[PDB]
């Protein structure tokens, strides 16, 4: 939430430090700025992944209890 | 030919403004391009790695 309105603000900033500097080194530093934050945000939303991961092997367990159950009373009613 | 060169002689600075104004723009065109195409170019490369 916090790195979202950072991007914007230097997106933003950026628009205008041309003007307000042409000739300035700082743009480039600002694109890499840019380019490192984008290796950030990238960086920080695969931490979700892992734990996304770990929640798909549980129904796999899950499931089969849910299935094993089905198999024995219809074949305790047959 | 030497009298023009001689005319034009003290003429020589407005000629020169025009220039350098004309480089300068041509000088940022480049730039402004070059960020661009540097955006252009993360979004296509770093964007996928």
């Amino acid at each position: 939430r916090k790195l979202n309105m950072s991007i914007l603000i230097n997106f933003l900033d950026l628009l205008d430090i041309l003007i307000r500097s042409p000739g300035s080194i700082k743009r480039e530093e600002k694109l890499e700025d840019l380019k490192l934050l984008f290796v950030h945000v990238h960086h920080l939303i695969n931490e979700y992944r892992p734990h996304q991961a770990r929640e798909t092997l549980r129904v796999m367990m899950e499931v089969q209890k849910r299935q094993r159950l089905e198999t024995a009373e219809r074949f305790q009613k047959h | 030919r030497l009298l023009a060169l001689v005319k034009w002689a003290n003429n020589a600075g407005k000629v020169e403004k025009c220039a350098m104004i004309s480089s300068f723009l041509d000088q940022q065109a480049i730039l402004f391009v070059d960020t661009a195409d540097r955006l252009a170019s993360l979004a296509r490369d770093a964007l996928v790695h």
